[PDB]
């Protein structure tokens, strides 16, 4: 039996506000990055050591310790991009038009262009922060989508348990919700408006993956061996 | 072996 399902809301979330990594720094170089080479590099070195801290964060994820090691490593091959996705979102909320990949990395589209097919990706990885910005989306209810996305995304390319843990997450968002003072009708309509962008942020990783293997193709921007791995997996 | 395999580990 899992601890997971014995956790209180409270308890749930304490708990994912506890395991949250910690906002790394790019490069203190002053250069804004306008090349591929330049912005793809800050962005793949950057990615490469917030990978090594999301896989001790997943750890940290009730339920998710309760799975084999194949499993575990299946939902990281899954999420990966995703997770890293809506956490640059989440961080990117107070700067409207910027993507603050890091606090001395604020990228625009502008910057974007000067990468055929980034600048598309931006532009959606910008109005999903706009859309979070204007729901007013709390640190709580982030840290619950993002572990909505750990043990979702990869749950059929595989059991009663993650349902159950998803459930328990589920309810979880509810309480926070309602712990807000939202009606009960507010309730299911946030609940339904946050996982609806669940999707959106699928839908950028996928096209992002597909940025990212053309780019390993073209072999001029270097790739760490565990981002070739974790690349790897979506084939 | 990937190097996942090792770090989900330690
Ligand atoms: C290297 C991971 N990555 N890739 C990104 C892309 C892509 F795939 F098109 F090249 C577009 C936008 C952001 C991308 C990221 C990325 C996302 C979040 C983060 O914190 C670090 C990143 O490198």
């Amino acid at each position: 039996n899992s601890l997971a399902l014995s956790l209180t809301a409270d308890q749930m979330v304490s708990a994912l506000l506890d395991a949250e990594p910690p906002i790394l720094y790019s490069e203190y170089d002053p250069t804004r990055p306008f090349s591929e080479a330049s912005m793809m590099g800050l962005l793949t070195n950057l990615a490469d050591r917030e990978l090594v801290h999301m896989i001790n964060w997943a750890k940290r994820v009730p339920g998710f310790v309760d799975l084999t090691l194949h499993d575990q490593v299946h939902l990281l091959e899954c999420a990966w991009l995703e997770i890293l996705m809506i956490g640059l979102v989440w961080r990117s909320m107070e700067h409207p038009g910027k993507l603050l990949f890091a606090p001395n990395l604020l990228l625009d589209r502008n910057q974007g262009k000067c990468v055929e097919g980034m600048v598309e990706i931006f532009d959606m990885l910008l109005a999903t922060s706009s859309r979070f910005r204007m729901m007013n989306l709390q640190g709580e209810e982030f840290v619950c989508l993002k572990s909505i996305i750990l043990l979702n995304s990869g749950v059929y390319t595989f059991k009663d348990h993650i349902h159950r843990v998803l459930d328990k997450i589920t309810d979880t968002l509810i309480h926070l919700m309602a712990k807000a003072g939202l009606t009960l009708q507010q309730q299911h309509q946030r609940l339904a408006q946050l996982l609806l962008i669940l999707s959106h942020i699928r839908h950028m990783s996928n096209k992002g993956m597909e940025h990212l293997y053309s780019m390993k193709c073209k072999n001029v921007v270097p790739l760490s061996d565990l981002l070739l791995e974790m690349l790897d997996a979506h084939r | 072996h990937k190097i996942l395999h090792r770090l989900l580990q330690d």
